[PDB]
């Protein structure tokens, strides 16, 4: 086993806007919808329609880490997602909820691949594994006589960062840190080719319908064109200074739209390189791009960056820029990017992506104050606290929102007097409190099993909407819920199955 | 010419004697030790003792003989509880203690006058590494510079020391459970990590990591692999500076550890003086031809059985 | 903060530490990943063998520092 930890997230109940960057994008032409895969763990649905003050439709919240890739399939009915939490999740795309979680990957799941004709999806990641998924089987709610087997490709010698298939599902390729592309035929699961060429990692793959020709975007800076039939690189395009992360192609397979670390997006005629249209200079590095495919002159392109806003840039004109201002902009929110823990081990200072500064109470699980763009290191010294308290929690900023994590090894290290905590403690004179215990009790307050024949710790409550997460240390997530919903019956049942013994002792048995 | 003197073993002090002989046959180190005069004439330290011992060998009347280093050993034992016994110790740990202890003494002398300058220990032995860590999502490079007095290099079977140095400076991928916390990405990601020599030392001390811990069986073994060391060694940096360095080094001393295991054994230094080779085994001094040096590469076969094997190599920058 | 240790085979592990951590704390974290008992460990950094009673800030050890791990051949 691994140790199981308890986490919570300091956030508003609904986070309309991405609170970190966005790694992937999908368009439903039919419904005029854009899916963004968050690095704030959240997948979102937007309408791509005229002058709506909120293009916001909905948040799909299940993942506990970056959502790295999303595929849309079965006529926009189902969404498949890959995450750094090591799970592939299956969603009803119309309703916006999670049908299944796949747990076959043992590391970050980095990429997805879609063969539209076969309704086939593939996942790959850092564990050097590739699994093949029949989507109709994944979404069938019927009882099946077939035992639900999986098939895996094998071959990669290190971590996989990009993956692609053709419409037919004739061929599949992966880009890994081992520089080669590797090629399989899905339906056979057999290796056809290994392609040598790139000198660095490759994060972007596209194929033509036929599975005869491939484009690959690399951190070495080169775009490449391949003949699968000839098993050889046939062209190599040096359009960027730094790595290429994102490629789109036109319907015809003649122009490539490329993006990367150097913030500059270029349409580029494959047949003759020299003609290159510098579309735009984005404010941050380009992670992924999605072509609007209404027209054969593809009208616009949607671009995902390390920033939380998403832009559509028009292609209406077709080495200064075509465009200088976003055709359409989806609002972003701020990521918290710096965290300092004071010596009292109760207060946090943060600086966010908008250089804003805030003061937070970890124990009471809430913002104390907004300080609006002061000098941050000064502020740390300005609020210095001459106390020794041992460390009892860690902070995680991977999603852009504050995630506090409690682990057995030191959850209970911190013993503090009630007056020093600043609690009324009106009766008589005050005692030793253990901050870990008090917080766990606040988190699991609504859980019926805590109550003894009074509720919680008594001294305070968390925001009732505070999500609480149980998960293995750098491993899979066992369960998540909102603090207030632990009073539900199904929720209580899951709490019995997942809350580990060490938490039980304090919260229900009422030990130290 | 010169003096060739063995050192008496007192209990189990070969870890110490072997290292003294290496260091005495590092001319630059020897000369600076002979030249040492204290800023405060008053008080006796590990350096004054090394200095008295070295004068004694250097100003001895006959060409060959034996010194008992009573007074250095006594001072060693007084300074360091780890060596205050008759138990066998590790030569490399002593070399590190010694050099740093001297360096600390000389640094105090500099400060003493004024009532972050480098001592001649650092001058002779210090090099510098640049460690680069490339985050694989964001593709940022983070560079940190770290000084060293020696390189402790891992070994593998039937290779040269030059291959080991290559191994040391190769790009490793931090992944799986060793992911890099990247401040850009605010998350753990895979990383490319490389340590490259940024600045070469006048004398390159190599420490061969001849140990393997068995996690299952709760103890470690001694690696007696063949690891070959050439008499001349060529090192370099790649581009990025006013000056590119491509330097020959000559082998001047090997501290050899004899035995089949890590917890006990014997130490002997081989050294080069005036282009031929001597072997010092405490009091015994014996001259050997250059080919005899290959016994100390280690065993091709019967690896479990008893070996005599290079452990610390001193390479001197050609001059 | 995160630091590295280069272990006996060459492989690098990561450790989560704080500047106030003692070298003993550090060797325990090594032990967790590597099995090697603190008393058999030696760590070299900036050319110094690190002393059990001292802290990482005592040696100015900062994020991304590499410690070199070695055992002993007694003799
Ligand atoms: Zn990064």
């Amino acid at each position: 086993r691994r140790k199981v930890q308890v986490s919570y997230v300091i956030r508003d109940e609904v986070e309309k806007y991405n609170r970190n960057g966005v790694n992937a994008l999908q368009l439903d032409p039919a419904l005029n919808r854009l899916f963004t895969a968050g690095r704030d763990s959240i997948i979102r649905i937007w309408s791509v329609n005229q002058h709506k003050q909120d293009p916001y439709i909905a948040s799909m919240e299940h993942h506990t880490d970056w959502v790295n890739d999303i595929v849309l399939c079965c006529n926009g009915k189902t969404l498949i997602s890959a995450s750094s939490d090591t799970t592939v999740k299956v969603w009803n795309a119309h309703k916006g909820f999670c049908m299944s979680t796949l747990r076959t990957h043992k590391d970050y799941v980095k990429a997805l691949a879609y063969a539209k004709d076969k309704e086939l999806v593939a996942s790959a990641g850092l564990d050097r594994q590739i699994f093949l998924w029949d989507v109709n089987t994944l979404t069938a709610l019927t009882a099946s006589n077939n035992t639900v087997t999986t098939s895996s490709l094998s071959g990669n010698k290190d971590s996989i960062y990009s993956l692609a298939m053709n419409q037919l599902g004739t061929i599949i390729v992966s880009g890994s840190t081992e520089k080669v592309l590797r090629v399989w035929d899905p339906r056979t699961c057999a290796k056809l080719m290994k392609l040598k060429g790139h000198t660095d990692n490759v994060k972007a793959l596209l194929l033509n319908r036929d599975g005869t020709q491939c484009l690959s975007g690399s951190s070495d800076g080169t775009i490449r064109l391949w003949s699968l039939g000839q098993q050889r690189c046939i062209a190599t395009y040096r359009v960027h200074d730094e790595g290429v992360w994102a490629l789109q192609v036109n319907d015809a397979f003649t122009h490539v739209y490329s993006g990367g670390r150097d913030r500059k997006i270029y349409c580029t005629d494959l047949r003759n390189p020299d003609i290159r249209v510098l579309i735009c200079e984005e404010k941050a590095p380009v992670l992924k791009m999605e072509l609007d495919r209404s027209a054969d002159p593809p009208p616009a392109i949607w671009v995902a960056t390390t920033k939380s806003t998403v832009n559509k840039w028009t292609l209406k004109g077709i080495i200064t820029p075509l465009c200088t201002q976003p055709d359409q902009v989806i609002k972003g929110g701020a990521s918290i990017i710096q965290c300092h823990i004071f010596n009292d081990k109760r207060h946090i200072l943060t600086k966010d992506t908008n250089n804003n500064v805030a003061y937070w109470d970890v124990l009471k699980a809430c913002k104390v104050e907004d300080l609006g763009k002061v000098d941050f290191e000064d502020e740390i010294k300005k609020r210095f606290k001459m106390v020794y308290v041992p460390n009892w929690f860690s902070v995680d900023l991977k999603t852009g929102m504050l995630t506090i994590t409690l682990d057995e090894s030191d959850c209970f290290a911190a013993w503090v007097s009630a007056k020093d905590a600043g609690f009324s403690s009106p009766d008589g004179s005050d005692p030793k409190l253990n901050l870990g215990g008090l917080l766990l009790q606040a988190l699991l307050e609504y859980w019926p099993r805590t109550h003894v024949n009074q509720k919680g710790n008594g001294y305070f409550q968390v925001p009732p909407h505070t999500p609480v997460i149980f998960g293995e240390a750098g491993g899979r997530t066992l369960f998540r819920l909102l603090c207030r919903d632990s009073g539900g019956e199904t929720e209580s049942m899951l709490l019995n199955e997942t809350v580990p013994q060490w938490v039980i002792d304090i919260t229900v048995d009422k030990n130290m | 010419n010169e003096h060739y003197f063995g050192l008496v073993n007192f209990g189990n002090t070969c870890y110490c004697n072997s290292v003294l002989q290496a260091l005495y046959f590092c001319r630059p180190f020897r000369e600076k030790v002979l030249a040492y005069k204290s800023q405060p004439r008053k008080k006796e330290s590990l350096l004054t003792c090394l200095a008295d011992l070295f004068h004694s060998i250097a100003t001895q009347k006959k060409k060959v003989g034996v010194i008992p280093p009573k007074k250095f050993i006594t001072r060693l034992r007084k300074e360091n509880e780890l060596f205050d016994n008759y138990m066998q110790q590790d030569a490399h740990e002593f070399l590190n203690y010694l050099l740093n202890t001297i360096a600390d003494i000389l640094q105090e002398e500099r400060k003493q006058e004024k009532q972050p300058d480098p001592t001649w220990v650092h001058e002779i032995f210090q090099g510098t590494l640049t460690n680069e860590t490339r985050c694989l999502t964001c593709e940022t490079i983070s560079s940190k510079d770290e000084d060293f007095l020696d390189l402790s290099v891992d070994v593998e079977q039937n290779t040269s020391i030059t291959h080991c140095l290559r191994g040391f400076s190769n790009t490793e991928t931090l992944c799986s459970e060793y992911k890099y916390y990247c401040e850009e990405c605010r998350s753990k990601q895979e990383a490319h990590k490389r340590m490259k020599v940024k600045k070469l030392p006048m004398i390159l001390a190599l420490h061969l990591k001849r140990f393997k811990y068995m996690d299952q069986l709760h103890r470690y073994t001694k690696l007696s692999y063949r690891v070959v060391f050439p008499l001349e060694l060529r090192l370099f940096n790649t581009s990025g500076d006013a000056t590119n360095p491509d330097r020959m080094y000559d082998l001047v001393a090997v501290v050899v550890h004899c035995g089949s295991g890590p917890n006990r054994g014997h130490y002997i230094a081989i050294v080069k003086s005036h282009d031929f080779w001597l072997l010092f085994d405490d009091d015994i001094v014996e001259k050997i031809d250059a080919q005899a040096i290959e016994e100390f590469y280690g065993l091709t076969s019967d690896i479990s059985k008893n070996s005599e094997s290079g452990y610390i190599l001193f390479y001197q920058s050609r001059d | 903060m995160q630091i590295f240790v280069k272990t006996l085979t060459g492989k690098t592990i990561t450790l989560e530490v704080e500047p106030s951590d003692t070298i003993e704390n550090v060797k325990a974290k090594i032990q967790d990943k590597e099995g090697i008992p603190p008393d058999q460990q030696r760590l070299i950094f900036a050319g110094k063998q690190l002393e059990d009673g001292r802290t990482l800030s005592d040696y100015n050890i900062q994020k991304e520092s590499t410690l070199h791990l070695v055992l002993r051949l007694r003799g």
